[PDB]
RNA sequence: UGGGAGAGGGUGGUGGAAUUCCCGGAGUAGCGGUGAAAUGCGCAGAUACCGGGAGGAACGCCGAUGGCGAAGGCAGCCACCUGGUCCACCCGUGACGCUGAGGCGCGAAAGCGUGGGGAGCAAACCGGAUUAGAUACCCGGGUAGUCCACGCCCUAAACG
RNA sequence: CGAUGUCGGCUCGUCGCAUCCUGGGGCUGAAGAAGGUCCCAAGGGUUGGGCUGUUCGCCCAUUAAAGCGGCACGCGAGCUG
RNA sequence: GAAUGCCGGCAUGAGUAACGAUAAAGAGGGUGAGAAUCCCUCUCGCCGUAAGCCCAAGGGUUCCUACGCAAUGGUCGUCAGCGUAGGGUUAGGCGGGACCUAAGGUGAAGCCGAAAGGCGUAGCCGAAGGGCAGCCGGUUAAUAUUCCGGCCCUUCCCGCAGGUGCGAUGGGGGGACGCUCUAGGCUAGGGGGACCGGAGCCAUGGACGAGCCCGGCCAGAAGCGCAGGGUGGGAGGUAGGCAAAUCCGCCUCCCAACAAGCUCUGCGUGGUGGGGAAGCCCGUACGGGUGACAACCCCCCGAAGCCAGGGAGCCAAGAAAAGCCUCUAAGCACAACCUGCGGGAACCCGUACCGCAAACCGACACAGGUGGGCGGGUGCAAGAGCACUCAGGCGCGCGGGAGAACCCUCGCCAAGGAACUCUGCAAGUUGGCCCCGUAACUUCGGGAGAAGGGGUGCUCCCUGGGGUGAUGAGCCCCGGGGAGCCGCAGUGAACAGGCUCUGGCGACUGUUUACCAAAAACACAGCUCUCUGCGAACUCGUAAGAGGAGGUAUAGGGAGCGACGCUUGCCCGGUGCCGGAAGGUCAAGGGGAGGGGUGCAAGCCCCGAACCGAAGCCCCGGUGAACGGCGGCCGUAACUAUAACGGUCCUAAGGUAGCGAAAUUCCUUGUCGGGUAAGUUCCGACCUGCACGAAAAGCGUAACGACCGGAGCGCUGUCUCGGCGAGGGACCCGGUGAAAUUGAACUGGCCGUGAAGAUGCGGCCUACCCGUGGCAGGACGAAAAGACCCCGUGGAGCUUUACUGCAGCC
RNA sequence: GAGCUAGCCCUGGCCAGGGUGAAGCUGGGGUGAGACCCAGUGGAGGCCCGAACCGGUGGGGGAUGCAAACCCCUCGGAUGA
RNA sequence: UGGUUCGUGGAGCCAUGGGGGAAUCUGGGCGGACCACCGCCUAAGGCUAAGUACUCCGGGUGACCGAUAGCGCACCAGUAC
């Protein structure tokens, strides 16, 4: 739904934003936030090994429920929509009828004052969480335990959805976001709805520096590096390729698959 | 301009200072050739 | 006021046949294709058969010189929302009417922008035949597109 | 090669003559005027511009003429670059 | 006797360059053995968002005083930041620690590693962050928020008095937070004043005057007042805050909707405490007395500071823990806690001095570098700008003369204006504010300060708005109209764009080669390809572990292109990558046909053929925004010319669109046209593209550009073509006094000669001895064991289908 | 050895004064309802002019220097990568 | 794989990281692949002086030096810098 802007800075030309129509608190809740560490790519031994981040804006952590089976039967009622930096998604303050409150992901359609329950028993209805097993095939869902019990892995970018598309035995079959299908334990909770903000990806930057607000530092080819520095460097004038399409620490990147072939998880996997 | 030797009594101690030696074991044998050497300082002095 | 018909339009949902692909079984020396052949597919097990699964598009019989709309145009079914129209009763207002330069809106198909989707068909493109030659007609592949949402374009043998 | 700084421009000259002009002369297919060619002759003079890094060259407008070469293709402990 | 040899010593240059900002000096008087240089007085100049005060870092005695001058001081020195000696730094309230946590470090539990060691939850350390109780004056030669004076506070510990279930390192609240723009009321700060208090002064023509000059404050408990911040109050129900809670959280009705009530700050007032100018008189270097019984009043401007956790908006969504409050748990409830009072107790370290600099970092009393706060006044529209100047601090630690060339930094110029030159390089024109007015083009924002104009000072009169005060005077902020005055000139000084047309590259702001390159290179939003289903892929690491990420296909990695507009054609034969349970080949291992060596034999020990044996390669397909590639020869059309057309060779295919003598064009100054008097550059065309061409992208593109090219207007010392003038050097004198270089030197020209470029050889010529200011032709001048070339079976960096290995992966 | 320098993490600070005037509000116009168009308010921006601050474009000086990167005139950014 | 003179060699012996895996005197290793004969030792637990190496320190001696030599230092030197 996604604000754009008149053209009266040359950056302003293309920049659009969010339309944060959907926020109704402009201010996390105290009691479920954490700082964040910020570190800069930079490991343990202080190296980098993620290239070019740093700089961004300080963030706090929401801590999220990625489990909801903590909760059975307990339900709860959606105070808020709010904003998390560290996420595409939005996030829903939940107040449960114990109090104890807590954030989850913001499905698309969820409303403020409206009610949620995980169960095996709840509604198939959107912001409900329930094992694989009990939503009927053929819904859209998210939040999606990829083993049981161990919390939600699959389906929580902004926009993003997974699909039943069977079950076979204990196991149930999903569609993926990458259009992968899967077979994932039907005792994994997953919790229905696609997730919100799908207008996410519509979002134009505008210029260098909104790069730099969000911790991207600039990425800087290979072609104008030296050849120490990486394959494709050198070359007196500008250089093609020169051999075919290199990272900077050897390997290929025009087609070269790195799935591990003997990975235990690919007896699950039925296609790509 | 600005040179580079830009003191502060805090780094001097921490950096070269005798407790930031007895922790490595390249550090410990600093102190070891200095006193075989017998300087009169084995660490830089701050204060 | 009381009724009637209709693919009139918008939204949500849903049913079956068939094409393609994938998986399993069985199964052989060929299948497609044409005027005829060839490219092509096939002993790495194709076509032809059965069973399961996924996906998209269009809805056979009803069905026609039929209906509906101002035009473009509209066809499985279900529900919601909504326009037009016709008949009967002759009840009210009481000339309130016709057309309409501009304006405003709608406006097939092709085309364009962002995202999605892509089974079949199919510009461009690639082969194989015809021919003196083929940038075509025929044949085998095949990308935009054809589909959806939103925003444009504003055309025609938009014809009775 | 335990270093002789390379093109072009500027500044500053100085030298040679196989002379562009000026001076003297022979022959002329030299009527006159203007020329051609050769001999003697360096004392002096030998313009300002457009283009190009240019030297050279091509044009513009003049001129009596718009000379060719040497001096480490003179001259960077003189300048530019 | 040589090694550009090592160490030391002393010479040459040479009384030469220089003496470290062109902010500036002159005189009188003192001390002294000795004064331009030390102290005092007068006159002059310089800084004055500092060249003036206060912090922090760093430095470590440099501070003050007394006695000195060998060395240090770029001269001198009686002076000093120097030598000797003595003195000086006082804290419950300032900063830090017996408080807390951040990145990080360390690290019992635990994980890993040949050893050394590497990780790691809780914990602990870790500060310009959070927490916490002191303001104003006075004394010293030198310390003070530290001592003294006044006023006011915080912790403890022990007592009594009155209240309450008290009670944890445990639960909860709070602490607690972004950027930009702001309202109200204050304070700091400043301006004015006829009012108030002052020593005094009428000067030179006038003035005894609401005259001139100086000053009209500071801190201050309780209690008021004015601003403002935080906050709902009961009742039940409760499974969540890892035990328990009356607390918190979540429901359900009742009264508020407000700050009404509670607290809590800020600011005024406040008992009382203190300060108090100019001028004059002095005896120090620095200060004192008087002026004073001082006055200590009223207006105006007003903050970026306070109320503070204020309000509004926006996306990029903005630390933790303790102090503090509250809630229970054991234990206790003769306790323990809270409020009031009294008595008592309150440690360790720093404190001097410099601190945009002569005391810090630069070997130096070095024109450089160094974080935070105050930084007055007037005018210029505003300002931290600029000019002058309060307080305050300086005249930069060599001077005196002279008035040449030449150099640096300035000023002016007849006539001409780019003729200079690689280039208007440099320098000049323009310059601030107000009002007219402003083109192509465009992404409708811009282009725009387009361009080009007019006004600009002062006096008098009339006159409209606000703010403070009562609607009023005054004081302040803004305007309008009319009439005049002066000068060459009115932003009268200083600070303050030259403009336009056109092309190339890159969309734009930005980034880089610290110390010769700021660009068309890098980056950039944006496009595509590819990988990656999560213990992800990728990266660092032997491992453990960690980044990715406390992310999850709208996400993450890698590669290329690089906003946007219109587009990205053909070749999959070779290389890469992807898909193929067939087939060829393929190692260990299985398998033993058969054979061998020894034994008197049972035996023991060897080879060893079929056949079964993965990945990989061969093979079959796919794949270009993967690596890459994208032709040649003949003939033909009613005049030549040309070739729409055809024939033919080869290829995997034979360059499509769009550009094109281009950042690409050798021939080349191609050829036409435009500009010019004249144009190897420029702009527009043709295509004969040596050798453009579609994501190492193609062709365009408004705006942007300290990028690169061409042209014109204005203007000028760039030039014709120079001339004069100013200051800092240069020159002379007094003081101090280097350097690279140097075989020794008694060191001329020509023509020859010589290792082929002679002061030194030969012949001739010329020439008394020695300096100073200058110029650079030579001494193959100095400086660097040439950096271009070659050599060395010299070395490093980089590449690959060179060789051979290794990490990694299968 | 990261007290210079490059990047990142934690915690603080600094950016005088002027211009332009986006969105959004309010009134009005408009329509069936709108889009939309006027004013007024508003105060956005890797916006503009320019000190501190960060740089280092062109020229001149300097060249055994004040300086082993300096000085003068000029110039770029100066609410943000 | 390492050690030994042993660099795969006819490669034993000794120690081993991986796989298989006995026996207790009629049992086992070895004498350079292997076999026979003849011989030599008794693994898979550990301790053990002296003879050997060095010179921070004390002493003795020198066809060793004599302040550019001898230690870096004869001297308040691992100091000043
Ligand atoms: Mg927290
Ligand atoms: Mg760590
Ligand atoms: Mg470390
Ligand atoms: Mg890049
Ligand atoms: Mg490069
Ligand atoms: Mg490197
Ligand atoms: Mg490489
Ligand atoms: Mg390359
Ligand atoms: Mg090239
Ligand atoms: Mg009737
Ligand atoms: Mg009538
Ligand atoms: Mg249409
Ligand atoms: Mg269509
Ligand atoms: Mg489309
Ligand atoms: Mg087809
Ligand atoms: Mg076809
Ligand atoms: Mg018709
Ligand atoms: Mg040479
Ligand atoms: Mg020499
Ligand atoms: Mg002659
Ligand atoms: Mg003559
Ligand atoms: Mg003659
Ligand atoms: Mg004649
Ligand atoms: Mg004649
Ligand atoms: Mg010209
Ligand atoms: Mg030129
Ligand atoms: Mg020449
Ligand atoms: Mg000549
Ligand atoms: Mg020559
Ligand atoms: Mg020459
Ligand atoms: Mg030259
Ligand atoms: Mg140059
Ligand atoms: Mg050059
Ligand atoms: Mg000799
Ligand atoms: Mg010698
Ligand atoms: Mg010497
Ligand atoms: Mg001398
Ligand atoms: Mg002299
Ligand atoms: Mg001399
Ligand atoms: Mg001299
Ligand atoms: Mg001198
Ligand atoms: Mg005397
Ligand atoms: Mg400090
Ligand atoms: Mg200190
Ligand atoms: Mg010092
Ligand atoms: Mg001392
Ligand atoms: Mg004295
Ligand atoms: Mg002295
Ligand atoms: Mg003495
Ligand atoms: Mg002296
Ligand atoms: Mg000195
Ligand atoms: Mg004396
Ligand atoms: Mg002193
Ligand atoms: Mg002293
Ligand atoms: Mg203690
Ligand atoms: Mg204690
Ligand atoms: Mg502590
Ligand atoms: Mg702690
Ligand atoms: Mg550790
Ligand atoms: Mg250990
Ligand atoms: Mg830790
Ligand atoms: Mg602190
Ligand atoms: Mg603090
Ligand atoms: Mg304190
Ligand atoms: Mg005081
Ligand atoms: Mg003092
Ligand atoms: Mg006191
Ligand atoms: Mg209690
Ligand atoms: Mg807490
Ligand atoms: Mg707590
Ligand atoms: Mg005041
Ligand atoms: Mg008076
Ligand atoms: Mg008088
Ligand atoms: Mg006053
Ligand atoms: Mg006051
Ligand atoms: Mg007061
Ligand atoms: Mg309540
Ligand atoms: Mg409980
Ligand atoms: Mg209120
Ligand atoms: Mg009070
Ligand atoms: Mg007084
Ligand atoms: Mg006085
Ligand atoms: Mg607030
Ligand atoms: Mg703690
Ligand atoms: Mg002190
Ligand atoms: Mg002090
Ligand atoms: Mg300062
Ligand atoms: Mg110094
Ligand atoms: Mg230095
Ligand atoms: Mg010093
Ligand atoms: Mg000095
Ligand atoms: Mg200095
Ligand atoms: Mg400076
Ligand atoms: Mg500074
Ligand atoms: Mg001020
Ligand atoms: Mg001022
Ligand atoms: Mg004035
Ligand atoms: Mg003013
Ligand atoms: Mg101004
Ligand atoms: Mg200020
Ligand atoms: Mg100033
Ligand atoms: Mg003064
Ligand atoms: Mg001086
Ligand atoms: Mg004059
Ligand atoms: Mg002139
Ligand atoms: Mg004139
Ligand atoms: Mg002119
Ligand atoms: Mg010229
Ligand atoms: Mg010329
Ligand atoms: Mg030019
Ligand atoms: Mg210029
Ligand atoms: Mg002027
Ligand atoms: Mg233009
Ligand atoms: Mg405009
Ligand atoms: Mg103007
Ligand atoms: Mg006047
Ligand atoms: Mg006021
Ligand atoms: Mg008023
Ligand atoms: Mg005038
Ligand atoms: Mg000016
Ligand atoms: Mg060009
Ligand atoms: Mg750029
Ligand atoms: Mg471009
Ligand atoms: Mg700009
Ligand atoms: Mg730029
Ligand atoms: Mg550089
Ligand atoms: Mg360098
Ligand atoms: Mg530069
Ligand atoms: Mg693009
Ligand atoms: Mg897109
Ligand atoms: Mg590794
Ligand atoms: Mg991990
Ligand atoms: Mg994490
Ligand atoms: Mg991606
Ligand atoms: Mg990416
Ligand atoms: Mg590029
Ligand atoms: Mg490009
Ligand atoms: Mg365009
Ligand atoms: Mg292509
Ligand atoms: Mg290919
Ligand atoms: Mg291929
Ligand atoms: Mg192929
Ligand atoms: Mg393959
Ligand atoms: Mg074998
Ligand atoms: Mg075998
Ligand atoms: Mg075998
Ligand atoms: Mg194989
Ligand atoms: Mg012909
Ligand atoms: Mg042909
Ligand atoms: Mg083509
Ligand atoms: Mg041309
Ligand atoms: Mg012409
Ligand atoms: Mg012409
Ligand atoms: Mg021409
Ligand atoms: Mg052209
Ligand atoms: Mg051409
Ligand atoms: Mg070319
Ligand atoms: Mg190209
Ligand atoms: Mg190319
Ligand atoms: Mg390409
Ligand atoms: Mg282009
Ligand atoms: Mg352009
Ligand atoms: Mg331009
Ligand atoms: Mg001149
Ligand atoms: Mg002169
Ligand atoms: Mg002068
Ligand atoms: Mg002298
Ligand atoms: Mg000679
Ligand atoms: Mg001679
Ligand atoms: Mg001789
Ligand atoms: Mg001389
Ligand atoms: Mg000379
Ligand atoms: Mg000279
Ligand atoms: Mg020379
Ligand atoms: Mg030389
Ligand atoms: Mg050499
Ligand atoms: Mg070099
Ligand atoms: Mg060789
Ligand atoms: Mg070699
Ligand atoms: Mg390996
Ligand atoms: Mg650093
Ligand atoms: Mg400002
Ligand atoms: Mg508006
Ligand atoms: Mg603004
Ligand atoms: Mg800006
Ligand atoms: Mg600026
Ligand atoms: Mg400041
Ligand atoms: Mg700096
Ligand atoms: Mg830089
Ligand atoms: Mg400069
Ligand atoms: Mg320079
Ligand atoms: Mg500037
Ligand atoms: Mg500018
Ligand atoms: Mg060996
Ligand atoms: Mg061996
Ligand atoms: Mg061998
Ligand atoms: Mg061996
Ligand atoms: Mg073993
Ligand atoms: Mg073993
Ligand atoms: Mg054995
Ligand atoms: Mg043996
Ligand atoms: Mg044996
Ligand atoms: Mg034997
Ligand atoms: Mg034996
Ligand atoms: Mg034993
Ligand atoms: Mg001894
Ligand atoms: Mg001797
Ligand atoms: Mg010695
Ligand atoms: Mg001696
Ligand atoms: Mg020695």
């Amino acid at each position: 739904a996604v604000k754009k802007f008149k053209p009266y800075t040359p950056s302003r030309r293309f920049m659009t934003v969010a339309d944060f129509s959907e926020i109704t608190k402009t201010e996390p809740e105290k009691s479920l936030v954490k700082p964040l560490k910020k570190t800069g790519g930079r490991n343990n031994q202080g190296r980098i090994t993620v290239r070019f981040r740093g700089g961004g804006h300080k963030r706090l952590y929401r801590i999220i429920d990625f489990k909801r089976w903590d909760k059975v039967g307990i339900p709860a009622k959606v105070a808020a929509i709010e904003y998390d930096p560290n996420r595409s998604a939005r996030i829903a303050l939940l107040h449960y009828v114990d109090g104890e409150k807590r954030y989850i992901i913001a499905p698309d359609g969820l409303q403020v004052g409206q009610q949620v329950v995980a169960g095996p028993d709840a509604p198939i209805q959107v912001g409900n969480a329930l094992p694989l097993r009990f939503i009927p095939v053929g819904t859209v869902v998210h939040a999606v335990e990829l083993e049981p019990k161990k919390g939600a892995k699959l389906a929580r970018a902004a926009g993003t959805s997974a699909q039943i598309q069977g079950r076979e035995g204990d196991y149930v079959i999903l569609r993926l976001p990458s259009g992968e299908l899967r077979k994932v334990h039907g005792e994994c909770y997953a919790t229905v709805g696609a997730v919100g903000n799908a207008d996410h990806k519509n979002i134009v930057l505008g210029k260098a520096g909104r790069s730099r607000w969000l911790g991207r530092r600039p990425h800087v080819r290979g072609a104008a590096m030296n050849p120490v520095d990486h394959p494709h460097g050198g070359g007196e004038g500008r250089a093609p390729r020169g051999r075919p399409p290199a990272s900077p620490w050897g390997w290929q990147t025009k087609g070269l698959k790195t799935r591990k072939r003997r990975k235990p998880s690919s007896r699950f996997i039925i296609a790509r | 301009m600005k040179r580079t030797w830009q003191p502060n009594r805090r780094k001097r101690a921490k950096t070269h200072g005798f407790r930031a030696r007895m922790r490595t074991p390249g550090g410990r044998k600093v102190l070891k050739r200095r006193r075989q050497k017998g300087r009169w300082r084995l660490t830089p002095a701050v204060r």
